[PDB]
């Protein structure tokens, strides 16, 4: 099991957290990408509020 | 020229007056201090244009600061002169040698040639590196993606077949009558070390009396990373086929290409889709190799050896991922080789060409190349295999079965791949790559015939 | 001197009109109280500007004054000594003016007039000038600083003042062309001060630290990294660094550091044991500290700080060596400001910016040149230490991307007080390369051989302890124990070298040397015995053995004559089996 | 004063012409029925500001919706008066005294000190506890966190020893003149049972008379709660920093902190960067744990104390994040210890003073206390081991010796640890560690020196 553990078991749990995590951190994508869009429009709204 | 200047952001920024300019071609903009730069004209917009900020986002100022349309897209000059000269970032002669004036100037962002002039290649590129011409290797007109990592023995690597690297035509077809290795170089984002290392490998072989040193210096406009690359291709565009030279340019770690490239889109709002990268990088890696191959009829053979170190050490990332299209086939060092002893520190797993098949086995060298090719395959794979479960029940729990493969894996470890800067031809690595399959019976294989596995036992 | 008015105020951030064609990040002092700011992004008339002060009781419209001059370093003689923060504020010349807090928006010059120089005017009127060149000297503290000419400047030199007292601001000469000229100047942190030429790092450093150069060092300029956990005592090898360093120039730019660890460097700093001018080191010094909760981008030009200016001085071919503990938070503050700013958290949740300002942070090393052509030591260390102790994170496997040695420290080998324990397996120097070329030559033909020889330990080590670390000295042969045996003595005697200690603290190579080599020598013929006959755990109890776990603790001096003996009495002290 | 409000979103309310007021200014401000709420004056621009009325926000009108100006920046009375005194979030008069007689007007935000002022604290201090006074001790002005669980008994172990807690200049050679003991305590977010659990452990025994409240439901108003602890915080500062007295500041579950937080960008528009939360926290809050330590001169020194509760107990969030980062030292709860009734149930080697380390020993605490803080340590831990190890072999299946060193685990944690309400003197939480330490013969630590063991074993 020492083996094993150490490499299906040690690098098997390993191995999960990358996919997991990159997923987790890009998982911010909407963040930026829906917070830009964001700017837009409350600006957008107030960059053509002093437009008319 | 015209001072339209209204908005400015780290980028590019508002002009306006310029919407007759030539769109997306080289301007310069003085920083109202005589300081001056340029960028490409993008978004030429009646409603307004924007334009590529190279570097120091600072200076800029809205008042002085006017550009200049110079020329109306990527384009520079390139004479036979030069040969062994050095024009770092952009392609400037900076070095300290007097910029040549170039004997013709003409774009360098260029496309493909026609996708029907495209001969198949034929030549095998024979270097002194059994490991390499063994498994996989060149017909000096395909690209094959090379994987090194953060502070790998990249640099050797690469190196070692630089210049132990030779044509053989006598098996091939072709003679020795219009050969010439030419081959410059783009430094992309490159370092210290690894930029003062390929400098002597040069001039202790000479290679630099005959090739063009752009670089990048790693720090020099950010921007200029995405410069150096499409001008160091048409490069070779030049006196590959022009001339009719094989012209080989093989740019340096495109890690900092692909790297600082990426940033761009960033506050470029460019809505990255893949992980945390540009929803279109692959667009960009177009014109990348897209320029790489061999014409019909047309001595001129051009073709880039990708040679970059990926993010940590994983392929995941689209760094190698994108690569592994794009690029034919795909080779890496899997970072255990040398940091254990074996060098070259090429790896198996990966290593494999998408024109390898075509000019190679028989004819273009020896016949039971082709035969023995796949032999070694699924010989030494399945011997690591094996060395997993032994330390997983002992040593011992095993038969024939297994004793056998297993010393396969050793005599293909640092038996067979490394050797250092050994010059092993393609005579000298095969003649005994069977020395390895002595072991091994005439029926424990079924991947090559009966004929040719009593020819060299 | 590009004046204004505010036009909106957003907390933090500011705009203000009234200012157009200003440059990009500058001066930047809006409030009516000349506040901290920086110039960004403009539109029309006006600009944005990035208020780190408390924006709090802000008219719009307010005193917004910038020079749309870049933030930029006030070069010239002086700082050694001197006090100065995240950005380059005298923290002194500021508890003298504040008293006990931290007032904002004020400002004292990094070298107030009161100081009082008297340099030397090496030059005369009417000479040939070289983008900033040869100038006059000053009687700085232990060293004569080398005052020279910034770039730019080439043609005619008119007015000459010749000795006398005079404060870094009297202009000592002028230009026949107009200006002045004086000792002190100022440089923006964003650019490098050019010297001529990088040249080939084959000059060896010497750290002076055992581990750290005997097994991997760096020309002289070159630019280093390691982990450690959080604190522990991690200020340790920075410190005794430059105590023993050959470079004549120390730096230092705390960063963000946990409030009251940010001190503890500060009170134990000046206690300086310099073994050249022998007493405090504060001689050729330099203080730049800058707490966590420091402004926004206080930390973030921290860096920067130290690293430019070591230029200064470097250029004029000094031994510079910049280092900072707590630099890995560093980033902290950039992730701050380019959080408020539209963009996406690259990579690991972190701005994209890394091979960005990180890697030509380090370009700015190796063996520069000088304006007047002169070697100049600009080491750059990369006290960059994950307080959770991490592997793969940005801020690392980042630095590895660029870097020249790597020096890691492994929780565990300290966990067991072990100093130093600087964990191997895990560290690097790509330096040693070219420079093992040098090693020899000067050093000794043989020298190399040795070092790169008695490595196999952790050749011979690594998959030995492996198995062995549980099973240990039992269906072992022989020969097998006696592989981890030499290690013990080379790791609890040659390796470990408590740099606290004055003994076997201060060390140069050739000391270090013989240490390794006593331990050879006594190996070369060690296994010759129980491989002849002779017993092992008989072997293991010489004391001629234990006269070298002492090797190191010898002065450097009797080394020599220890070596003699010592060496000598092996090859007898063995003779008896 | 003026009128015409364009623009509200919930507890918001902009106004035009406001350059007469200024980011970091509060009003009170009157819609129709003239009720007076408040709110913090945010964007000043030309065209409108930004207010924040206290309240939740229904009673906001197109018609009216005038403004008293109260004073760009607003701050609590400060004195020495307040030994007993009583309030919420903002910190107004709810404990029936009088109005807290105002001395100075400070900014409840004075930024730190200078930072050549600051030095190591290194004053021992007792809490009424062995394990967290022995292991762990706390030197004056040294921040130093608490992990606890959102839900376990941190509400309660919390103001257990915060009254048990007791300032011992005596021990080291001095008296109580210049050492006074100061409490103050500031909550937020609390469930209505729990503002009642408070309130009465001050109650209980000469607590509150010598001490000063502050917490802001989380019911309560969102606006106050932010700010909240940096009231008594500043106010502190007056105590210790300004006249030389003693301060213990104790924050309390930063959950407040941050989730009231997400309003401040959630609307402010400032994008949160990591973990979906503002891309500044941790320089907002870094002037947080800025508030303690010691300056060159002044004896009088305010010990700061962190203690809140992550997500689902995830060190990766930031809450534990910023702290593990800017705090020194480490103190957690697990559900484990408390399950089995330990209490209070704090881990070993996982909580920990980090500067507790140097202030103890030789003329602090009990000189061979130097060694006693690192023996228990590595003993204590070392019988961990036999302590998940029963199902393996059994009892009397391990060795005497180290078996031994399991019958000390256990009365390690349910006596040693496990100490509720008691309060033992700084002295007599010493001793308990000798006294466990006899079940090793006296030569079996190898952590003290056989000089200290040998006497007080």
């Amino acid at each position: 099991r020492v083996n094993a553990l150490e490499q299906v078991v040690i690098p098997g749990i390993r191995a999960q957290i990358r996919f997991i995590q990159q997923v987790l951190e890009q998982r911010e994508r909407e963040d930026t990408f829906r917070l830009k869009r964001i700017k837009g429009k409350i600006e957008a709204r107030e960059a053509e509020e002093e437009g008319g | 020229e015209y001072t339209g200047i209204t908005y400015i952001s780290g980028p590019l920024l508002f002009v306006e007056n310029a919407k007759d300019l030539a769109y997306g071609a080289i301007v310069d903009i003085k920083d109202g201090t005589g300081r001056v730069r340029g960028g490409q004209v993008i978004e030429v917009s009646e409603e307004y244009a924007v334009i590529q900020v190279f570097e120091e986002t600072t200076g800029l100022d809205l008042a002085t600061t006017s550009v200049s349309l110079v020329e109306d897209v990527a384009r520079l000059g390139v004479s036979k002169e030069m040969l062994g000269r050095r024009f770092n970032g952009i392609g400037k002669p900076i070095d300290g040698l007097p910029p040549i004036t170039p004997e013709k100037r003409l774009p360098i962002t260029g496309l493909p040639l026609n996708p029907v002039a495209r001969r198949k290649p034929e030549q095998f590129i024979q270097t002194g590196i059994s490991t390499i011409d063994v498994m996989n290797t060149l017909v000096r007109g395909q690209k094959l993606p090379i994987f090194s990592g953060s502070g790998l023995p990249a640099n050797e690597i690469a190196a070692q077949i630089a210049r132990q690297a030779t044509v053989r035509p006598d098996l091939s077809g072709e003679g020795e009558k219009e050969e010439p290795f030419a081959v410059v170089f783009a430094a992309m984002g490159i370092t210290q070390r690894e930029l003062s290392y390929f400098i002597q490998e040069f001039e202790r072989t000479g290679a630099l009396s005959r090739s063009v040193l752009f670089l990048n210096k790693a720090d020099d406009p950010t921007i200029e990373r995405i410069l150096t690359p499409r001008m160091a291709l048409t490069v070779a565009e030049y006196l590959a086929f022009e001339h009719d030279y094989h012209v080989l340019v093989i740019l340096t770690d495109m890690t900092n290409y692909c790297e600082a490239l990426r940033e761009i889109g960033a506050a470029r709002e460019e809505i990255p889709g893949r992980r945390g990268y540009p929803g279109y990088m692959y667009t960009d890696l177009a014109t990348i190799y897209e320029r790489a191959g061999v014409v019909e009829g047309k001595k001129g053979s051009v073709t880039q050896i990708p040679i970059l170190s990926m993010p940590d050490d994983d392929r995941t990332h689209p760094i190698p991922d994108l690569t592994g299209y794009i690029t034919e086939g795909q080779i890496q060092l899997s970072r255990e080789l040398h940091r254990k002893g074996i060098y070259p520190p090429i790896d198996p797993l990966p290593s494999l060409s998408r024109l390898m098949n075509n000019g190679v086995g028989k004819g273009k060298t020896r016949e039971d190349h082709k035969q023995v090719s796949d032999q070694l395959y699924s010989a030494y794979a399945n011997g690591v295999d094996i060395r997993k479960l032994v330390a997983i029940i002992g040593e011992d729990a095993l038969t024939e079965n297994d004793r056998r493969y297993l010393q396969f894996a050793d005599a293909f470890e640092r038996f067979f791949i490394n050797q250092g800067q050994q010059n092993r031809s393609i005579e000298e690595s095969l003649q005994i790559a069977w020395a390895l399959l002595s072991m091994l019976p005439q029926g424990e294989l079924k991947r090559i015939s009966k004929d040719h596995i009593g020819k060299y036992y | 001197m590009i004046q204004g008015v505010i036009q909106k105020i957003a907390g933090p951030a500011v705009i203000a009109k009234g200012m157009l064609g200003a440059r990009m990040y500058d001066i930047c002092k809006v409030g009516e109280e000349g506040l901290v700011g920086e110039i960004i992004r403009l539109d029309g008339d006006t600009a944005f500007v990035q208020v780190y002060e408390d924006t709090s009781g802000l008219k719009v419209g307010e005193p917004v004054v910038s020079t749309g001059l870049p933030l930029a370093v006030e070069l010239g003689p002086g700082m050694l000594n001197g006090i100065y923060d995240g950005i380059q504020r005298p923290l002194e010349r500021i508890r003298e003016k504040t008293g006990i807090y931290i007032t904002r928006g004020v400002v004292v010059h990094a070298l107030d007039r009161e100081k009082k120089w008297a340099w030397t005017p090496m030059v005369k009127p009417g000479d040939e000038v070289r983008g900033g060149m040869v100038l006059g000297t000053v009687p700085e503290f232990g060293f004569t600083h080398k005052i020279l000419v910034p770039p730019d400047v080439r043609g005619r030199v008119k007015e000459v003042k010749p000795a006398g007292e005079y404060t870094v601001e009297e202009p000592v000469v002028v230009l026949e062309d107009g200006t002045e000229l004086k000792m002190y100047h100022t440089w923006p942190v964003r650019r490098a001060r050019p010297v001529q030429r990088k040249l080939d790092p084959n000059t060896p450093f010497l750290t002076g630290m055992r581990i750290l150069d005997v097994l991997f060092p760096v020309a002289m300029g070159g630019t280093a990294a390691i982990p450690g956990p959080f604190g522990s005592g991690k200020t340790v090898t920075q410190q005794s660094l430059a105590k023993w360093s050959n470079a004549d120039v120390v730096v230092y730019v705390g960063c963000g550091e946990r409030g009251n660890e940010m001190t503890d460097v500060l009170v134990e700093f000046p206690e300086l044991t310099d073994p050249k001018t022998g007493g405090p080191l504060m001689h050729r010094t330099v203080l730049i500290a800058n707490t966590s909760n420091m402004p926004v981008a206080a930390r973030e030009a921290s860096i920067y700080v130290g690293v430019t200016i070591a230029e200064y001085f470097r250029d004029q071919g000094f031994s510079v060596a910049l280092m900072a503990d707590s630099t890995s938070r560093w980033a902290e503050a950039l992730r701050e400001i380019s959080s408020r700013l539209e963009e996406m958290p690259a990579e690991e949740g972190y701005p994209p910016y890394l091979a960005a300002r990180l890697a030509a942070f380090y370009e700015r090393a190796g063996k520069v040149i000088t304006l007047g052509g002169e070697e100049g030591a600009v080491t750059i260390v990369g006290a960059v230490s994950p307080p959770g102790g991490d592997m793969s994170e940005p801020v690392t496997q980042s630095t590895l991307r660029i870097v020249g040695a790597f020096w890691r420290l492994d929780a565990s080998l300290a966990f067991r007080r072990h100093f130093p324990a600087i964990n191997w397996n895990g560290s690097y120097s790509l330096f040693t390369s070219a420079l093992d070329p040098w090693y020899r030559e000067n050093v000794a033909e043989d020298y190399p051989e040795l070092r790169d020889a008695i490595s196999e330990l952790l050749q011979r080590e690594a998959g030995l302890q492996e198995i062995v670390q549980l099973v240990g000295p039992d269906a072992l042969q022989d020969a097998e124990r006696l592989v981890i045996e030499v290690g013990r003595i080379i790791r609890e005697d040659f390796l470990q070298q408590n740099a606290y200690h004055e003994v076997d603290a201060y060390c140069s190579m050739k000391k270090a040397y013989g240490i390794m080599k006593m331990i050879l020598a006594f190996y070369k013929e060690a296994e010759a015995a129980i491989k002849r006959g002779v017993s092992i755990d008989e072997i293991l109890q010489l004391p001629v053995l234990e006269r070298i776990g002492r090797a190191r603790y010898v002065s450097e001096e009797e080394f020599p004559a220890y070596f003699e003996e010592a060496m000598k009495e092996i090859q007898g002290a063995f003779k008896a089996l």
